[PDB]
Formats: C-alpha cells, structure tokens, sequence
C-alpha cells in the first residue's frame, strides 16, 4: 500500500459519503454510494489476508446488491413521479424497497449478518473506518427521506437490530465481534428514533461515533483482537486498561457517562410521541449489551489476568505511533451529559 | 539549461512516440485558449436556428426588432457569408 | 439535501436535472412541462406536508 | 423541533439575527465547566503517552483548555440562539392561531369537587 | 438566615418552575400541531423551488 | 545519557511550543475581543445603548 | 401480424433473463445475458433510443465478454457445468416461463392485472407520443448535453474511474 | 402501465432472485447482479425516452459507467478468491467462521 495510495483511497470515500450528504438529485446520492463503495474494498484489503479477501468479498456483495435496490427505488419513485429530487416518497413500495437497501448497508435487519464477519476479516483499523465513517452516508439519506418511512418498518427494524445486537455479542471472543454486535445495537437505537425526530438520532450518531472512536484507538494502542489477548494487557498498560474501562462504562450508558444521554434523549421523545411500550424494550435489551461489556471489563481492569514471561521484555519498549485525538477522544466520549442542552445547535 | 535540451533530445530518440504524444496533446490544450477564431464558432453555432425564432408580440417602442422578416434592422450574419 | 453547499456558495451542482421543465437544450420542452409547472409554482414555500 | 425554517442560510453557524441575544457571560458555568472539560483532555493526554500527569508540557494543556472553551463560547450563543428561535415561533405561532389555545378559565379550589381519599 | 430569606426564595423557585412546565406543555402541543397543520415555521418539509423552471418559449407549442 | 538511544522528546521542541502559547494567546484575546463585541452589538441592537 | 412485436421484444426478454438467472453453466447464463440484451436493445431501439441501444450494444457485448475472459480463466474447471447438469435448474426454468404466462393470460383476459403494481394489458403502442423533432434527434442530443450540463457528472465520473483502475490495482496487485 | 414495464420489472425481479438466492456458483451470481443493472438500465431509458426527459437522456450511460465498474472489480475480486481457493465455488468459502 503507497502512502499516497492510502491517502487518495482516504479521500475518495470521505469524498463518496460528502457526495451523499451535500447532493440533492438522487443519482449523484447512488454515485457517491457506489464511490464510497469502490473506494473502501480496497483498504479493507490492505493486509491482504484470505481473512481479508472473505469479508471483502462479502461486503461488495451486500453492499453492490444493497446499491442496485437502491436505484430500484431511485427507479420506481422517478417512474411514479418523475422527480429526481431527494424528497418524501410519491409511491409507498419504492419507499420501503429503499428502506431494506440502505438497511443493508447498515446493517440493522437480518440484513446484519455481514458486518460482524466483515469485522472479523480486516484489521482494526479497517474496522474503525468501516463501523464509524460507513454509517454517515445511510444515515444522511434515511434522515432526508423521514417525511415518509413506513413507522412500522422502521420501528421493528431498529427492534431486531438491537436485539440481535446484544444477543450475538454475548457468544464472541474477538474483540472485532463484539464491538461489531455493538454498533449493530447502536445501529437500531438511532434508527428506532429516526422516524420520530432525526435530531436525536444525530446527536446518538456523534456519541456512538465519538465512543467508536475513543474504543478503537485504545484497542490497536494495546495491540488486541482476543478476550485473552486483552487481558494480557492489564499489565503493560495499565492506564490505558483503566481507560478501556470506563469507556465500557459509557457503552451500556450509565449514568452520569456520555452513553447515557442519547438512550435519555431517545427514550423521552419517545414518551413525548405515546410510544410507551416501545422504550421499555430497548431500556431492557441494553442490559444484554451491558452483559459483555462487563465481561470485557473484567478480564480487562476489573480482575488481574496471568501474564506471560516474555511479556516483561514489552515493559522495555514504548508506543511510538501517537494515534492522536485520544485523549480528547476519552473525554468527549466519557462527560458531556451536563452538555445536554447543546443537542439544540444540530437542529 | 543543457540537462533539459539533454532529456528532450533522449525522449525524442528512446521514447519517440511518447514526446510526438505529449507535444501534440499540449498543443491541443492551450491553442484554442491562444487561437482568435473560438469566438467565431460560438458564433457559428448561436447562428444555426434549430427551431422557430417564435415571435413578439407588437406593442410599440421596440424598434430593435424588426417588424417584417426583410427588415434591415435586426441581426445579421454577413460575417458569416464572408467567413 | 442534507448541508445543501449548493445554495450557500451559490453554484447549481445538479439542480439543473432534477427536474425536466428547467432549461432544456435547445429548449426541447418534456412530456409533462406544462403539468410540473403547474405543480411546481403550485408548490413553493409551502411545505410538503401542507402543499402534499 | 427545524430544518425547514424559513430563511435559514446553510453551513452558518451563527446567524447574524443571533446577536440580538444576550452573549452568554464569560463566567458562564456552563462555559467554565468546558473549560473544565479542557483539563480532562490535558491531563489524560500525559496519562496516555505515560507523562507526568501533573505537568507535563502545560503548553499542550493551554491549548487544550483554550480551544475547548472557545468551541464552547460559539457552541452557547447557537445553543442559545436554537431555544430562543423555538421559543421565538413559539408564541408568534400561538398569538397568530388563537383558537387552538382556547383560553382555560381559572376556578379556585372553593368551586371545584375533589374527593379526599382516606388512607388508612 | 431569616425565615423570610427562605420563603422568598422559594417562591420565586416555584414561580419559575410553573412558568416552566405550563411552557413545556405548551411546547408538545404546538409541536403537535405544527407537525400537523404545517402552517407555520418549523416542521416545514421541503419541496421544489419555483426557479428552476423555465418560460421562454420552446421548440414545439402547447408545452 | 542513561538511554543510550537519543531521547524522542529529550530536547524542548522549541517551534511547537511557540505555536502552541501563540495560538492559546489568539484564541483568549480573539474571544474577549469578541464577547466586548457581542455585549456591546447587543445594547446597541435592542435599545439598551 | 408483427404488430406485437414492441410486446414480445420484452417478452423474449423475460425468459431469456429466466434462463440468465437459472443458475445454469456461467457461460449459459451469459447467453441468457447476451438473448436479453440483444432483445431489449430492440426495446430501447424502437421506442427511439437509437443512440442508448447501440451503447448497451456496444459496452455490454464487450462486459460480457471480459466476464467471460475469467470464466475461462478463474471459473472453469474438469468438469465444466452443462444447461442440463443440475436437475433443479429445469424447475427454476418453467417455474420462469409460467408466472409471467399466466400474469400476460390475465392481463390478455381482464386487463387490470393487480400483481404489484397497476399495469394494463393494452399493448405498448399507445404510450408514445405524438410530435416532431425538427432536425435533431433528442436522444442524441441529451446525451450530447452532458459537455454542457452535465457539468458535476463527467466530473465524478472520471474520478471515479481513475480511483477504479486505482482499487483495481491495489488488489489484484498481488503483494 | 403496459406490459413492457411488467416484463422489465418482473426480469429484475427474476434477476434478483437468481443472484440473491445463490445456487453454488459466484461467478455466475455477479453474472445475474450486471444483469440485474442491465434490467434497471432498459427500464431507466424507458422513462427518460417517454416523457422527452431531455437532461436525464445522459443518465442510463451515467448509470452504466458506475455499474460496470463494480463488476470490474467483482470479478477482480473473484480471481483473488480463485488463486488460492481454486474455484468460484461459494461452499468452500468458510474459512472466515468465527
Ligand atoms: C471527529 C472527527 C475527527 C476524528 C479524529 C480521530 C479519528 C480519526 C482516525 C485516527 C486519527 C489518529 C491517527 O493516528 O490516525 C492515523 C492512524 C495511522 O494510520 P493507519 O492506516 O492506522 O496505519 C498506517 C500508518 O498510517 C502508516 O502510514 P501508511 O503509509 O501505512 O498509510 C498512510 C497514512 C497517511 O500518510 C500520510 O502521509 C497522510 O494513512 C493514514 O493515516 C490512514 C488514513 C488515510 C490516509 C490519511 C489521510 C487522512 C485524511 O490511523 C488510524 O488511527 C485509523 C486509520 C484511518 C484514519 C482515518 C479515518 C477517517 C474516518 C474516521 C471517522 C472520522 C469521524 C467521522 C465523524
Ligand atoms: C457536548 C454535549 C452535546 C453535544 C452536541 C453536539 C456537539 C458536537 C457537534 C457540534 C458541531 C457540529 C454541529 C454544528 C456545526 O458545526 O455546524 C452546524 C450547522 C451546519 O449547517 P446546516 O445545519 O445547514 O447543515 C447540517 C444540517 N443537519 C445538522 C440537519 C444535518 O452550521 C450552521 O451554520 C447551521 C445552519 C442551519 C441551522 C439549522
Ligand atoms: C476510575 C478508575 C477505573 C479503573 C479502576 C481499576 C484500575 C486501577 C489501576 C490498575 C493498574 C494499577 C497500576 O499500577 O496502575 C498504574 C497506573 C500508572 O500510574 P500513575 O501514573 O501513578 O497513574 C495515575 C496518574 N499519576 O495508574 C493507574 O492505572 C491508575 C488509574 C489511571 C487512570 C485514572 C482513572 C480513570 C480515569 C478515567
């Protein structure tokens, strides 16, 4: 991989997700789809191992089949309408059938079941670039088009995705896994709020963006893709461990953490709009994201883990690759629930 | 100064085709720029009426537009009979 | 759009397509001109979900 | 509660209109809590790169707590500016649609007919 | 302090609280009804601006 | 000395810590500069002054 | 009557896409691929579209042909797969032919078809529209408006093909 | 709606099942998906032809030049599966489980 190669590929998916959220006509939306798409297959293949090559393959398939639904729908609304603008929707199956392919690409249906794999394939910054800047452009495109989604869809989409999210998560090891079931849990707590009001759903978008950051960073500043490999870590960095520890605490969103707010936000627009019963599940079901994330936590900080001889060694070298924004990366991803008011500037 | 002369005269004998290449194709960038006749074609081409000048309807005070289809007055391409 | 640059710094990026009573070539006019101008300047500064 | 507000110029962060608002106060607690914030992104900083926390490099710890305070003054007049305009189109919105805010009339607890509970 | 201190305080304190609520009420309901109806600032979906449309004549009549 | 490898921060990077106390400087009077500015747009904006 | 023409051009189109996608030998549904394609070119060609259906023509019977270059190269085999190898195949066919037979047997009968959508079963000839064009066709000449008006298009494109022979190069790169 | 829009949309239908449910061969299910934009790319100009969309004459190439390009590296992607599993197969295709 040229450095400069590297940085064109960088450009050319921050420029494919741009294309998406500054376009109007929806066939430039599908060409920055599709530009983000040829862009980051690559970068996913920069190890270059069969590992990699799998989840490749499987996300080009996902996400190339996942595009041509969407221009089915960009078709059908165009042939009913005769309007490319971006906009509500003038035909209810071209909506929906837009609806399952951005899903797709996020993620959040049993359309879901590539992303963990995906996650497991490729290094982890591959997986940092993929469960953080690969949600902006669905995202964007789902908030453009609220004024007609099927609530109901929605709804129990966002449902299974956090469901699934915290049940696949308990039976995985691999640090990869388990951040990917994760942001699959994030991924219908934005979309449950999105219908309702897509400020929120903004604001739970930055936190889960900021914790996303704030976690891979410190993963690949300790070097780990095992539960064991981890726990490894309590020794060699024992700040960092402790870091790692209370951004888990901010996972689940324990009061007062950062992660707290937007399950706040969400639940109480929620309760604004008579979805009572619907909170509830969510409110509960975190508790099985909680669950590993208490794991994760004890085998990190919580309890000392049997080291390894040749480990000491390690104790004579330093981290030379800054991998900088961290410490702010922390912070904003640990306090700002007494900044809770500032959520009105996105709207 | 030499090293530039140099590197051109090895261009043109190792890689002939490829400065023949580079030469005419920055060429075909900076002469239309440079050329006076660009303005011409514009013209040439506004000239052309693919479809019907449809016309005004006559009130008064517009003595720029002709009123008969052999009126002096008007626009004319006479640039384009000498051209 | 989402941060509509278009209108902000002022250049039209693809709104020149979007739909098919702009400024055809050659002023080759659409099926249904007539029609999505009616609808159009029907439509402005409205709101969707009330000029809907 | 926005987007599709009326007049709304993309990509500003704050509108000209804004300033008519009082500037939040350079003692603001909320403001000199995010300069607070400033502190925690200085002190892990030196924590991650095992630094002596304390006072390690105080010039990355000024800028740390300087440009997080600044971001914040910024962030508060827009903060600001947001719920003023909400409760701005607020009343404008009731005073020019008073038949949805039929004005409820006031009865003291002497003509009303609650009924006590005994807990016993 | 004086009782009176107190006392004083606190209604205030209750003052701004009711002028609050009452507020926060009247906040859901003309979210509510903006949502609706749509006559008015906010919740206003967009829709197709008027320039873009072209009257110069064209080629062929009646279009 | 000791590390018989130079230091990576062993010497005071002086370029970076004059930008650094130069920039925190801009960004302090740059902000009080524009709160007097805001205060005083204010009053003459709403009929104080 | 080669009236119904305009119709059965998209009807061939049907089931030669059916055969396409029955899963058969790759080089069987690329022949499935290459009958759709030259049927719908006359689809596109009728209506008007001279210069899009001899596009697809062009730029499709070379994709299809450079789909093929690896089908021989990373896709064969001993024992290449046949369009009667796998039994189930034939069921994916007929189950092709008789959907689309019986919606065009309703749609001939009572001309409201209600599968999906609202179609009628009346032709397709009179959707054209009556009219002129001068001289100049105006497939053509949208398509030439891409050098004028299509000021974002040509843009992004060609940077997307620069980054596309880019990607291209980096994976198959091999190390 | 005539029936060249059903016969086009019920051939995207078809392509969509043919390479969505996967019978054993990548290949030949990227084979089905370039179809499948074949498919959207007839029932693009359809419209645009109709209803004298004169600007969006230019979007079905504009449609095309993308689509291709996916293919492009589909198959790309499919020789480097194909050097060290050795075939197209999807059944092998495990390795990356857990
Ligand atoms: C909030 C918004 C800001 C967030 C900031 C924090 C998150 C961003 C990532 C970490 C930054 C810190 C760091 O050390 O980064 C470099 C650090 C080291 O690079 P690497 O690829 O991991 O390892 C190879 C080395 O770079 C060794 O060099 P190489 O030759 O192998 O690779 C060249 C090098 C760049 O080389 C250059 O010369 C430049 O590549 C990169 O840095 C990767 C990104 C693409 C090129 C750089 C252009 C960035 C713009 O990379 C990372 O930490 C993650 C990789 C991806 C970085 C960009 C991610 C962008 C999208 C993320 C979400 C952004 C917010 C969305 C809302
Ligand atoms: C701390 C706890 C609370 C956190 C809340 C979020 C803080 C982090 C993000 C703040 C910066 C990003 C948002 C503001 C910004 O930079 O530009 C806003 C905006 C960006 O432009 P914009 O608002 O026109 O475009 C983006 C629109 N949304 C957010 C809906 C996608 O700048 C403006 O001047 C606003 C103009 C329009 C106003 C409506
Ligand atoms: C809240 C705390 C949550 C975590 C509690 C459980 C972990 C406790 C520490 C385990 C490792 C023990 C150890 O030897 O740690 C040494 C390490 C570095 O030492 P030192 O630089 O003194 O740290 C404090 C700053 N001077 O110092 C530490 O590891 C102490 C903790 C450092 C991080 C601060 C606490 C978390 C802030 C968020």
């Amino acid at each position: 991989m040229n450095p400069i190669i590297y940085t064109t590929l960088i450009m050319t998916v921050m420029s494919g997700t741009m294309l998406v959220m500054i376009s109007s006509h929806w066939l430039l939306i599908w060409i920055g789809f599709e530009m983000n798409l040829l862009a980051m297959i690559p970068v996913l293949m920069k190890n270059f191992n069969p590992r990699a090559t799998e989840a490749a393959t499987k996300y080009f398939l996902t996400q190339a089949t996942a595009s041509m639904m969407l221009m089915m729908a960009i078709i059908i609304n165009l042939l009913y309408s005769g309007q490319w603008t971006i906009t509500k929707m003038f035909n209810p199956v071209a909506m929906t059938m837009m609806t399952m392919a951005l899903a797709m690409k996020l993620g959040l249906s049993p359309f879901h079941f590539w992303v963990p794999e995906v996650t497991q394939g490729i290094s982890l910054q591959a997986g940092l670039l993929l469960l953080t800047w690969q949600k902006l452009a669905p995202l964007s495109v789902l908030c453009q088009i609220s004024q007609s989604i099927n609530p109901n869809l929605m709804l129990t989409m966002a449902m299974l995705s956090i469901l699934i999210g915290g049940w696949g998560g308990l039976n995985q090891t691999q640090l990869r896994k388990i951040m990917a079931y994760s942001s699959i849990a994030h991924m219908g707590w934005m979309t449950a709020v999105l219908p309702y009001n897509t400020t929120m759903t903004i604001l739970n978008l930055l936190i889960y963006i900021t914790m996303t950051l704030a976690m891979f960073m410190l993963l690949i500043h300790s070097s780990a893709t095992t539960t064991l490999s981890l726990s490894h870590t309590w020794n060699k960095m024992p700040v960092i461990t402790s870091l790692m520890m209370v951004t888990l605490l901010s996972m689940g969103g324990l009061p007062p953490l950062s992660g707290f707010m937007p399950k706040w936000m969400i639940i109480q627009e929620m309760t604004k709009n008579e979805s009572i019963i619907m909170p509830t599940l969510m409110a509960m079901t975190a508790l099985l994201n909680l669950y590993f994330y208490m794991r994760l936590a004890y085998s990190s900080s919580l309890t000392m883990f049997p080291s390894t001889n040749n480990m000491k060694m390690k104790w004579q070298f330093e981290h030379t690759k800054q991998m900088k924004l961290l410490p702010t990366m922390i912070v904003l991803s640990t306090l700002v629930l007494p900044m809770t008011p500032a959520l009105s500037s996105l709207n | 100064a030499g090293r530039i002369a140099s590197f051109l005269k090895n261009a043109w004998a190792k890689e002939p085709v490829l400065v023949a290449s580079f030469a005419i194709g920055g060429l075909a960038i900076i002469l239309p720029s440079l050329s006076p006749y660009t303005n011409y074609a514009i013209r040439i081409n506004r000239a052309t009426p693919y479809n019907y000048p449809v016309p005004l309807r006559d009130d008064g005070n517009m003595p720029d537009v002709p009123s008969h289809p052999q009126d002096p007055q008007g626009p004319s391409l006479e640039w384009l009979k000498n051209l | 759009p989402f941060f509509d640059v278009q209108k902000r710094l002022g250049l039209d990026l693809d709104r020149w397509m979007t739909i098919q009573s702009a400024e055809q070539p050659h002023k080759i006019p659409g099926r249904c001109h007539a029609f999505e101008k009616e609808w159009i300047e029907c439509a402005h500064g409205i709101g969707g979900i009330r000029a809907e | 509660m926005m987007s599709g507000r009326p007049g709304r110029v993309p990509l500003q962060f704050l509108p000209n209109e804004a300033r008519s608002l009082p500037p939040p106060k350079l003692t603001d607690p909320r403001l000199v809590y995010m300069g607070f914030l400033g502190y925690c992104s200085g002190l892990i900083d030196n924590a991650i790169r095992r630094r002596p926390v304390v006072s390690a490099g105080l010039h990355r710890q000024l800028l740390y707590v300087t440009s997080f305070v600044f971001f914040g003054y910024y962030l508060l007049k827009r903060q600001d500016y947001m719920y003023a305009l909400r409760d701005h189109d607020m009343f404008a919105y009731v005073k020019s649609h008073p038949e949805d805010f039929p004005e409820k009339d006031k009865k003291t607890y002497g003509e009303i007919l609650e009924e006590f509970h005994p807990v016993r | 302090d004086g009782p009176e201190k107190n006392y004083e305080k606190t209604m205030a304190i209750l003052q701004i609280e009711a002028e609050k609520a009452e507020l926060r009420l009247k906040e859901l309901e003309v979210r509510r009804l903006m949502r609706a109806r749509g006559d008015g600032p906010w919740y206003q979906y967009p829709t197709i601006d008027k320039a873009l449309i072209d009257h110069s004549p064209k080629t062929t009549p009646d279009n | 000395k000791f590390y018989i490898r130079e230091p990576p921060h062993g010497s005071p990077d002086w370029l970076k810590v004059g930008l650094t106390l130069g920039t925190s400087v801009f960004l302090w009077i740059y902000l009080i500069k524009q709160h007097k500015e805001d205060v005083l747009e204010y009053k003459r904006r709403n009929g104080l002054e | 009557m080669t009236m119904y023409i305009a119709f059965i051009l998209s009807t061939i189109f049907v089931i030669g896409f059916v055969g396409f996608s029955s899963k058969p030998s790759p080089i069987y549904g690329g022949l499935g691929l290459i009958v759709s394609g030259g049927v719908g070119c006359g689809i596109v060609l009728n209506f008007g579209g001279s210069f899009l259906g001899l596009m697809v023509f062009l730029i499709y019977l070379g994709g299809m042909l450079v789909v093929f270059g690896y089908t021989t190269a990373m896709a064969t085999e001993m024992y290449p797969e046949v369009w009667v190898s796998n039994k189930t195949v034939f069921g994916a066919f007929v189950s092709g032919l008789m959907m689309e037979f019986c919606m065009v047997y309703y749609a001939l009968k009572e001309e409201e078809v209600e599968i999906i959508f609202k179609f009628n079963g009346l032709g397709d000839w009179v959707i054209y529209d009556t009219g002129d064009s001068g001289f100049f066709s105006e497939e053509a000449m949208g398509i030439a408006a891409l050098y004028s008006y299509g000021t974002w298009l040509v843009i992004v494109t060609g940077w997307s093909l620069l980054i596309g022979v880019v990607v291209i190069m980096e994976i198959t790169r091999g190390n | 709606m005539p029936l060249v829009y059903m016969n086009i949309i019920m051939a995207f239908a078809i392509a969509l099942a043919g390479l969505l449910m996967y019978r054993s061969h990548l290949m030949s299910s990227l084979l089905c998906l370039e179809g499948m934009m074949l498919s959207l790319f007839i029932m693009s100009t359809l419209i645009i032809l109709n209803t004298h969309f004169t600007l969006a004459n230019m979007m079905p190439i504009i449609l095309l030049v993308f689509a291709a390009c996916e293919a492009a590296l589909g198959l790309s992607l499919l020789v480097m599966v194909s050097n060290t599993y050795g075939t197209d197969y999807v059944q092998n295709l495990n390795l990356l489980q857990c």
